[PDB]
RNA sequence: UGGAGAGUUUGAUCCUGGCUCAGGGUGAACGCUGGCGGCGUGCCUAAGACAUGCAAGUCGUGCGGGCCGCGGGGUUUUACUCCGUGGUCAGCGGCGGACGGGUGAGUAACGCGUGGGUGACCUACCCGGAAGAGGGGGACAACCCGGGGAAACUCGGGCUAAUCCCCCAUGUGGACCCGCCCCUUGGGGUGUGUCCAAAGGGCUUUGCCCGCUUCCGGAUGGGCCCGCGUCCCAUCAGCUAGUUGGUGGGGUAAUGGCCCACCAAGGCGACGACGGGUAGCCGGUCUGAGAGGAUGGCCGGCCACAGGGGCACUGAGACACGGGCCCCACUCCUACGGGAGGCAGCAGUUAGGAAUCUUCCGCAAUGGGCGCAAGCCUGACGGAGCGACGCCGCUUGGAGGAAGAAGCCCUUCGGGGUGUAAACUCCUGAACCCGGGACGAAACCCCCGACGAGGGGACUGACGGUACCGGGGUAAUAGCGCCGGCCAACUCCGUGCCAGCAGCCGCGGUAAUACGGAGGGCGCGAGCGUUACCCGGAUUCACUGGGCGUAAAGGGCGUGUAGGCGGCCUGGGGCGUCCCAUGUGAAAGACCACGGCUCAACCGUGGGGGAGCGUGGGAUACGCUCAGGCUAGACG
């Protein structure tokens, strides 16, 4: 069974490709504790279909290019930009802590 | 090793009369039976309380000394008896019961379990018909331990089976003194055994 | 290709086979694919060959060949007759 | 001081001129065609691609240009002549390429 | 079926807290000592440098020759030449050299583990199935001739064979473009067009055997891709130019930014990018009640490497340890022009080091390569050798033997101790000495049958005159540590804060159970100690399982980002959670049982397991999410 994960689309800069934010939940190996954490798969969209905040399934596929080996199955639901504000807040974090 | 030399100085240190040359020890000249007190300049002194280890300690090398098994088999059949399911004393008595050298001690054909380890030793005992001449070696329940037919004409068996008429044998033993041989019925239970050792000293003795 | 022959088991002095099914390029105490039987040629037990007759038929269907040695004791275990 | 297997070197030399002259060949033919293509000689063009088709397999006789690589250069070759006939028409000769 | 604590801060106490000890383990080393055997094990350092021998070849049933020799022919003789045959040598040709063997350098990575994907793939030999093999042509070695070089070797000319190379034909079929259908990424089918096949040899000789060609499938082996897991430093916070994506190409068996053109400006990062350091990874192994910690030697799996670096050729398969090329360092030859070489294969040498083995035997067994076979090769392997390095078995005697020799040590001078210990008495018989003497070895092969099934026959043992069996047969190595407390074991003398001991507390400055010796005792025993390292105790990094008023520890305070956490009621989904079924979890190891070496170590057979992950189905209390509602929190 190739792998279906499901995701946000948080990228849509890119030419027929599309970033897709996974998250998963799991116990910790050693504290037990539900953790969250997600992981950024690179898609692949050959119609520009897909656009910023759709929640979409994602398929493992046949090495489209370098970093790019998943196609997007199907739409789950339409653009809800929450997920992405706060995907991207999270990035503006990121330049406060320099120096 | 095997300890090899003075003797009824255990019977003297551990402060339980031991019967390491068979007679002599039942007998007035044991040294236990005129000398009680532990050997050495200061054996007469009086006797500190003794520690909780020291007690372990004196029990263990008590049941050890009585087989004349080494430390190294010992704490082996030890361990073997801790990792079978079961009480682990009455285990480890029933494995140090089980070897030839006792059995052949506990049959009557030696008089001491020294004298059995060299009758086994020089194969003088033979287990199922065939030769055997190994002390350590285990005897199941079931097992003919009899004595070589080239052997049934040497003096000191002849004598020890001659004593043997009339005398009993250990409730998981029996004893054909004609044929000059016996079975090992089965497994002695801690009630068949009269010996003067703690066995759960010994247990937590090892459990340090 | 794949082949049928004997791995050592046993210790120094005490050979014991294993009949088994191996790629030839493979070392003879290697990752074998199955082990279809078991041979003691010193017969120390009763039991010193047994063989798993139809896996050694499949495999002989598929396309497995078996050594000289191995090709006999199979022979012994009735792999071959047909009567 | 050495073993013979030297004999195996040996052999490999020549067998390597005889892959790089046919191989040099392929190539050469394949260009070949292809300008009559460009260029609109599609009698010519066919004639010439057939012959090239030919080498190609025979090639693959051998251990020179084995497996489908030779699929894959036939199939480039006449892909490539199609096409460019088809900017300028007339498949006259009707070769190796289908009705 | 599983969990022990103790010493030590004080005049004494309770706590906190570190240090230390008792336990188990090792690829160990060192000291003293050292008898036998079985099974294991043995460069952890310089992935430093290597003399020498061996370690990868094999086919005359693919082909033609050279050299040496013999036999028989054409001839009256000679010359010349033909056929058969033996030995030898390479050559051309095929298969193997990509396996097996070594090592841990480098790698923090799809390298490995685990579970999947390949509609994006390959696989020589092997198995099954369908079909085919017609005709013609050519070249290079060997060899003959000549040249160059000190050598390695090299160049030119000429003759020739083939299972060498090529052309045409046959099209079972397959390949490709295009169209249609099914299917859904490049899977399968179909039509026209085009393109592609082959090799012969052996006989028991017109019939079989070894082969050859095309295609489909199996089997095995592998390539690539993906989810999750995989050490330390944040005194490394920003990284990135083939970088991220696209289009079109090149390339490969195959996807891919792998590579290249052009276009777009993206991609990654506190959920730790990038950098630095360290390190093959795993099955397992050691320890631990467990959780966990530590580790990856032997054996098995995967990886990587072959003096350092780079690169292609040949091939089913290599970026090739014992193949090729170039650069660098090194060593050797050198006529100074130039060449040869690569133990991290076995053994051995040397250097380093506290430290790690024989330049052994054998093709008998198992396994591998070539061959129809005979057979050849195999430092893979099977054995032996050396080393108490480990584990296990065994010996240095057994029984009798004085109110108790001597010596030696204490002493109240009465005596006490070494101690049944000894000498002795009787008995067995380690060693050794003889004789017998293996299993491992029945196949290949040959004969019958039908080169099948089946039956029968014969050859072959390195270990090794070893194991084992029988007879004979001598009382015949014991050592090391400790004795103040933890911790089992006490006296005498010497020494006088000296000489020394010491794991921690501590002992010695005149009468030391602590130093040194003696007697005695305790503990183990062919060992005993020491050092090093790991886990343990240690609940002392506390998930199980700790803490922060005064013992180490609440941030000087706030506002607030991410993140963590979330009152009551109803419903949808079923992500977490739970259940069932099923797949996976190699073997070895671990556990249990039985069995084989007289036992054991060792080994064999069978049994039982197991988290995790994949798939199918189910549950909805809780956590999650979505939709709605409430007012007890919060705000107004
Ligand atoms: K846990
Ligand atoms: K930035
Ligand atoms: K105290
Ligand atoms: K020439
Ligand atoms: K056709
Ligand atoms: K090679
Ligand atoms: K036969
Ligand atoms: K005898
Ligand atoms: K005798
Ligand atoms: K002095
Ligand atoms: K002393
Ligand atoms: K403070
Ligand atoms: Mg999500
Ligand atoms: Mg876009
Ligand atoms: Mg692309
Ligand atoms: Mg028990
Ligand atoms: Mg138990
Ligand atoms: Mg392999
Ligand atoms: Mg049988
Ligand atoms: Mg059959
Ligand atoms: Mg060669
Ligand atoms: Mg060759
Ligand atoms: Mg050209
Ligand atoms: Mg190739
Ligand atoms: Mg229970
Ligand atoms: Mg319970
Ligand atoms: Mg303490
Ligand atoms: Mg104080
Ligand atoms: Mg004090
Ligand atoms: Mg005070
Ligand atoms: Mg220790
Ligand atoms: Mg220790
Ligand atoms: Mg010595
Ligand atoms: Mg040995
Ligand atoms: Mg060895
Ligand atoms: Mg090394
Ligand atoms: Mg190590
Ligand atoms: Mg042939
Ligand atoms: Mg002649
Ligand atoms: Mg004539
Ligand atoms: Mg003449
Ligand atoms: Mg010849
Ligand atoms: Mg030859
Ligand atoms: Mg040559
Ligand atoms: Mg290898
Ligand atoms: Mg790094
Ligand atoms: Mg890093
Ligand atoms: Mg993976
Ligand atoms: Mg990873
Ligand atoms: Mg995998
Ligand atoms: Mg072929
Ligand atoms: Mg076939
Ligand atoms: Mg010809
Ligand atoms: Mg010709
Ligand atoms: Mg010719
Ligand atoms: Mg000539
Ligand atoms: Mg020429
Ligand atoms: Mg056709
Ligand atoms: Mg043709
Ligand atoms: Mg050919
Ligand atoms: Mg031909
Ligand atoms: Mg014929
Ligand atoms: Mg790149
Ligand atoms: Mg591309
Ligand atoms: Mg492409
Ligand atoms: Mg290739
Ligand atoms: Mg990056
Ligand atoms: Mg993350
Ligand atoms: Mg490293
Ligand atoms: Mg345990
Ligand atoms: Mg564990
Ligand atoms: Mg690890
Ligand atoms: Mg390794
Ligand atoms: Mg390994
Ligand atoms: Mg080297
Ligand atoms: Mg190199
Ligand atoms: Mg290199
Ligand atoms: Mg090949
Ligand atoms: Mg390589
Ligand atoms: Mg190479
Ligand atoms: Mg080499
Ligand atoms: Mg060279
Ligand atoms: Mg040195
Ligand atoms: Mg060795
Ligand atoms: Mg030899
Ligand atoms: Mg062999
Ligand atoms: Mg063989
Ligand atoms: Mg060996
Ligand atoms: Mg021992
Ligand atoms: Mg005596
Ligand atoms: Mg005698
Ligand atoms: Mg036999
Ligand atoms: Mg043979
Ligand atoms: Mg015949
Ligand atoms: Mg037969
Ligand atoms: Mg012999
Ligand atoms: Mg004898
Ligand atoms: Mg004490
Ligand atoms: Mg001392
Ligand atoms: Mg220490
Ligand atoms: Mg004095
Ligand atoms: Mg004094
Ligand atoms: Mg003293
Ligand atoms: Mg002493
Ligand atoms: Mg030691
Ligand atoms: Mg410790
Ligand atoms: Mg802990
Ligand atoms: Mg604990
Ligand atoms: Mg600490
Ligand atoms: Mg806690
Ligand atoms: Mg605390
Ligand atoms: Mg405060
Ligand atoms: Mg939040
Ligand atoms: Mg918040
Ligand atoms: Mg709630
Ligand atoms: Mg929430
Ligand atoms: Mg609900
Ligand atoms: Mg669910
Ligand atoms: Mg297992
Ligand atoms: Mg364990
Ligand atoms: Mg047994
Ligand atoms: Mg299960
Ligand atoms: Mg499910
Ligand atoms: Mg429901
Ligand atoms: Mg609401
Ligand atoms: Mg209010
Ligand atoms: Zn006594």
């Amino acid at each position: 069974p190739k792998k279906v994960l499901t995701g946000v689309v948080v990228s849509d800069k890119m030419q027929k490709t599309v970033t897709v934010l996974v998250e998963r939940q799991f116990p910790h190996p050693l504290y037990g504790k539900v953790i969250k954490r997600s992981k950024k798969y690179l898609a692949h969209d050959p119609e520009e279909k897909y656009k910023l905040g759709d929640v979409v399934e994602i398929i493992e596929s046949r090495p489209i290019s370098k970093r790019k080996r998943f196609r997007v199955l199907r739409l789950v639901e339409s653009g809800r930009m929450d997920l992405v504000e706060k995907y991207l807040i999270r990035r503006q974090n990121y330049e406060s802590l320099s120096k | 090793g095997r300890y090899i030399g003075p003797v009824c100085r255990l019977c003297r240190r551990e402060g339980v009369k031991l019967y390491l040359k068979g007679e002599r020890c039942y007998s007035p000249k044991c040294a236990m039976e005129r000398r009680p007190y532990p050997p050495g300049q200061h054996g007469q002194k009086r006797a500190r309380r003794p520690s909780d280890y020291a007690v372990r300690l004196r029990e263990k090398q008590k049941l050890r000394r009585i087989y004349g098994i080494s430390e190294r088999q010992f704490r082996n059949l030890f361990e073997e008896a801790s990792k079978k399911k079961g009480v682990t004393g009455s285990v480890f008595l029933g494995l140090l019961e089980s070897r030839l050298d006792n059995v052949v001690y506990r049959l009557g054909f030696a008089v001491s379990r020294r004298q059995a380890r060299q009758l086994v030793r020089h194969g003088h005992i033979t287990v199922n018909g065939r030769r055997v001449d190994l002390p350590s070696y285990r005897v199941r329940p079931g097992d003919e331990i009899a004595v070589a037919e080239k052997s049934r004409n040497l003096e000191l068996i002849r004598q020890n089976l001659e004593a043997m008429k009339g005398r009993k044998v250990g409730p998981w033993l029996s004893l054909d003194v004609e044929g000059m041989k016996g079975k090992f019925l089965r497994l002695p239970d801690r009630e068949d055994l009269a010996l003067p050792v703690n066995e759960q000293l010994v247990i937590e003795f090892y459990s340090r | 290709m794949v082949k049928i022959r004997l791995a050592r088991f046993g210790s120094k002095h005490n050979p014991h086979y294993r009949i088994v099914v191996t790629d030839a390029r493979r070392k003879r105490d290697g990752k074998y694919i199955e082990k279809i039987g078991y041979y003691d040629p010193r017969k120390t037990t009763p039991d010193w060959l047994k063989v798993d007759v139809e896996r050694a038929r499949y495999w002989l269907s598929v396309g497995a060949q078996p050594t000289d040695t191995a090709r006999r004791l199979l022979r012994q275990a009735g792999v071959f007759r047909q009567e | 001081r050495n073993l013979s297997a030297l004999k195996r070197h040996r052999q490999s030399l020549k067998r390597r001129l005889r892959n790089k002259a046919k191989k040099s060949a392929i190539k050469t033919l394949s260009k070949k065609a292809i300008q009559l293509a460009q260029e609109g000689k599609a009698e010519e063009a066919l004639k010439i691609m057939r012959k090239a088709e030919s080498l190609i397999d025979k090639a693959a006789k051998g251990s020179t240009l084995h497996k489908n690589a030779a699929a894959r250069r036939k199939s480039r070759l006449m892909r490539k002549v199609r096409q460019l006939l088809e900017a300028a028409g007339a498949p006259l000769i009707g070769g190796g390429l289908s009705a």
